[PDB]
């Protein structure tokens, strides 16, 4: 059987650290080896290929060596960027049948952005008419912060999300919590999370 | 185990016409020397050829000039054709043929000495080597420890 | 003429129009490893044993046919070339093994100089049509880009029987008949 | 520019039904059209490569029966039947047979739904930014909530002054289960659009959150609540100082 096996993941890395996604392949044929990348909301697309055994290929700072003796095609990047968050697929093709691609299972990578000036805070948005929800916004925290689920009833909490305001060269994490209850207040919304001591409640 | 195959290249784009493509692998001393040739034939005329001794497609007749030039001008097309010496010729010879063709040994039977039904072909008056088409021949053999 | 210990042809893709007539084979030293049945989408090994020791994905043949089908169409629209004329095929009939009366054997009809590769090869015994026990090969390529093909008849050799290989082809005004009897010499 | 279009982009497939997918090749110089499936665990797998008009082929994989057809030089089709598990179907194209660069189309996402009654459209509310955030940061974060929806066949977008904006936007990668223990839980999704405080403080600015829901379409419905057909739901807010 012709097959591809790669790191199970999911992988999470801080921006600027190095990535290794392992890929083994098995075939008696002479394969061409590939990495494909799939960014959120998009279809797969080719990252790079290597048709000659023991050669290297590279693209967007990623590289991989077609190591014939180890039957490996490990993906490496010395310094991941936030825009590298994606699913990475190792694949092979052999000159047989329809010359089709055989894909590994894929390895998801999340790159947490570097937040130079953390400004952690929980803000209360203005109550909306046509909605009984009260919305809190935990924002501007370090990537060291993780957001935990609520242990309170009828409170909904979404995980951290990175928004990019390009024209200000500025990135920030945020998480949203909302609820119906009157007991709900932003001061206690995120109490199950371990947040910065200096977090600011207005 | 698994035969791989050659990929013919594609033209960019009531009378009876015949088209023929062939990918030929020539072996000497096992795979110590491999020569690889593809042939594109139209209407009984070879009109484009790739020959590993040359390393690019050539027009065998003027009709083939646009197609040989196109296939040579696309780096992926040209490199993938070049690579078939290794991915098809060498792979097949060292893999599957080692389990099939290169191991076949059929012992020959013996106013007339009918030496029949043998394979491979190395073996007062005897007609030329005739090919039965069933992987045997008729007309001291690799299939025999001793020569009546 | 290229010198070599062996030649593998991996493979051979033949296509004709009109009629959408395709053929895909592999060869080694002039013998057919397999053809791909293009209608059944199946690899057909000439030696069943080889099909038990190795494998070949028939889709590779199907895709080769799609390529040459497209290539032929472009070439036909692009060329002003007149189609090559029909050839007259030539047939030879010989037994596979030494004739021994009462001992089963196979009669081989070898048909050469076939062009185009469209032909009818059939057998007669004492002028009577014989459909049972008949096998024929794919069209084998020749150096001059004509083809050859072999048909086989299993039979019991007896003194009286007269066999004919009958060949019908566009390059023949009338069918050609090649004869063989048990006493005959090739 | 894009080489392929795929219709439909989402479909719910009742059991015992089939669906017909199209892949349209926009550039005939990439005539090698293929189908690949991607299953719910993200495994990709080739299905078909069909070069010539008239080509047709069937294939049965775990979870779905396939009939693929090359209808014209620019038209590839797929009938999916007996679908017991959802999946995504990608059309791909290349300039040559098995070309090194397979271009993947936008994809058709198929889901089996057992109970048409479990389908709900989203409720969409937008929440204006906190004055405290404006005071501390000089930036204003709006939040859009899409709640109560099922299945998770939604696309959320922001529109500022009629123009869809991508900058300063973040929508959750995954939706939230509003009923964590249920296998057919309804979903919530949150999105944030962050702008300059001065941009939010000028009342000449229209912010709109829009959610595209994919559902039953004009399917048999009996409940007294509104039929959850494919539709759109939005919520707006102009600037305020
Ligand atoms: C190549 O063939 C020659 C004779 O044909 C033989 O003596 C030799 O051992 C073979 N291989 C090498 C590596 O020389």
């Amino acid at each position: 059987g012709d097959s591809v096996t790669q790191t199970e993941g999911p992988v999470t890395l801080s921006e600027g650290t190095s990535l290794t996604v392992n890929c083994s392949y098995e075939t008696k044929q002479y394969p061409t080896l590939f990495w494909y990348v799939q960014y959120p909301g998009e279809g797969p697309q080719l990252l790079f290929k290597v048709p000659k055994a023991n050669e290297k290929g590279s693209s967007r700072g990623f590289e991989a060596t077609y190591n014939k003796e180890a039957t490996s095609f490990h993906l490496q990047k010395a310094s991941v960027q936030e825009s590298d968050s994606a699913v990475y697929y190792c694949a092979l093709r052999i000159s047989s049948g329809s010359w089709q691609l055989i894909f590994g299972s894929g390895t998801q990578l999340t790159v947490m952005p570097h937040i130079q000036n953390p400004d952690p805070a929980v803000y209360q948005l203005r109550d909306s008419k046509s909605s009984d929800k009260s919305v809190c916004l935990f924002t501007d925290f370090d990537s060291q912060t993780n957001v935990s689920q609520s242990k309170d009833s009828d409170v909904y909490i979404t995980d951290k999300c990175v928004l990019d305001m390009r024209s200000m060269d500025f990135k920030s994490n945020s998480a949203v919590a909302w609820s119906n209850k009157s007991d709900f207040a932003c001061a206690n919304a995120f109490n199950n999370s371990i947040i910065p001591e200096d977090t600011f409640f207005p | 185990q698994v035969y791989s195959l050659i990929r013919p290249n594609e033209n960019p784009a009531e009378r009876h016409f015949v088209y023929q493509f062939m990918g030929e692998c020539y072996f000497t001393n096992g795979t110590q020397r491999i020569r690889y040739v593809t042939r594109y034939i139209y209407n009984r005329e070879e009109y484009v050829r790739y020959d590993s001794d040359v390393g690019e497609h050539r027009a065998v007749t003027e009709l083939g000039r646009p197609d040989a030039e196109y296939w040579n001008s696309q780096p992926e097309i040209l490199e993938r054709t070049r690579a078939e010496l290794d991915t098809v010729c060498r792979h097949n010879y060292e893999g599957p043929e080692t389990h099939t063709s290169l191991r076949r040994l059929e012992q020959p039977n013996v106013t007339v000495c009918s030496v029949t039904d043998f394979y491979p072909a190395k073996i007062v008056s005897s007609t030329q080597l005739i090919r039965n088409g069933d992987w045997t021949f008729q007309v001291e053999h690799p299939s025999l420890k001793s020569p009546t | 003429d290229i010198e070599a210990d062996h030649v593998g042809t991996y493979g051979i893709s033949v296509y004709q129009s009109p009629g959408d007539i395709g053929q895909y084979t592999f060869e080694f030293d002039g013998d057919e490893l397999f053809y791909v049945d293009l209608d059944k989408k199946e690899t057909v090994w000439m030696l069943p044993e080889f099909g038990q020791l190795a494998s070949f994905d028939p889709q590779g043949g199907l895709q080769n046919i799609a390529v040459v089908k497209h290539n032929l169409g472009v070439l036909t629209k692009r060329s002003n070339s007149t189609p090559a004329t029909n050839e007259a095929p030539q047939a030879t009939v010989f037994p596979k093994s030494p004739v021994l009366l009462g001992q089963p054997n196979t009669l081989i009809c070898f048909v050469d100089n076939i062009f185009p590769p469209v032909i009818n090869i059939t057998w007669l015994r004492n002028s009577k049509s014989v459909a049972d026990g008949v096998y024929e090969t794919s069209f084998f390529v020749n150096r001059d880009y004509s083809f050859h093909k072999l048909s086989y008849l299993t039979f019991i050799p007896s003194d009286d029987d007269i066999y004919d290989c009958k060949v019908e082809h566009w390059g023949l005004e009338e069918p050609v008949l090649k004869h063989w009897t048990s006493g005959l010499e090739v | 520019v894009t080489l392929l279009e795929q219709n439909p982009r989402w479909r719910l497939v009742p059991r015992g039904q089939a669906v017909n997918l199209r892949c349209i090749l926009k550039n005939s110089q990439y005539p090698w059209m293929s189908w690949y499936q991607q299953d719910l665990q993200k495994q990709l797998q080739w299905l078909f490569t069909l070069r010539s008009p008239g080509d047709k082929e069937v294939k049965s994989l775990p979870g779905a029966d396939y009939l693929a057809t090359r209808v014209t030089d620019t038209e590839l089709r797929l009938q999916v039947a007996n679908m017991s598990q959802g999946r995504t179907l990608y059309c791909t194209c290349s300039a040559e047979l098995g070309g090194d660069t397979q271009y993947f189309g936008p994809g058709t996402r198929l889901l089996v739904l057992e109970d048409l009654n479990k389908v709900f459209p989203p409720e969409v509310a937008v929440f204006e930014p906190s004055e405290a955030e404006i005071s501390h940061t000089q930036k204003a974060t709006l939040v859009c909530l899409a709640t109560g929806f099922y299945p998770d066949h939604v696309e959320l977008s922001w529109w500022v002054n009629g123009k869809e904006v991508h900058s300063g936007v973040c929508t959750d990668p995954q939706p939230l289960k509003e009923q964590p223990a249920l296998n057919d839980s309804r979903y919530a999704l949150s999105s944030r659009l962050r702008v300059s405080a001065t941009f939010w403080q000028n009342p000449r600015n229209h912010f709109r959150c829009q959610v595209q829901f994919y559902g039953l379409s004009e399917d048999e419905w009996t409940q007294d609540r509104a039929k959850p057909v494919t539709q759109i739901v939005s919520a707006e807010a102009w600037g305020r100082a």
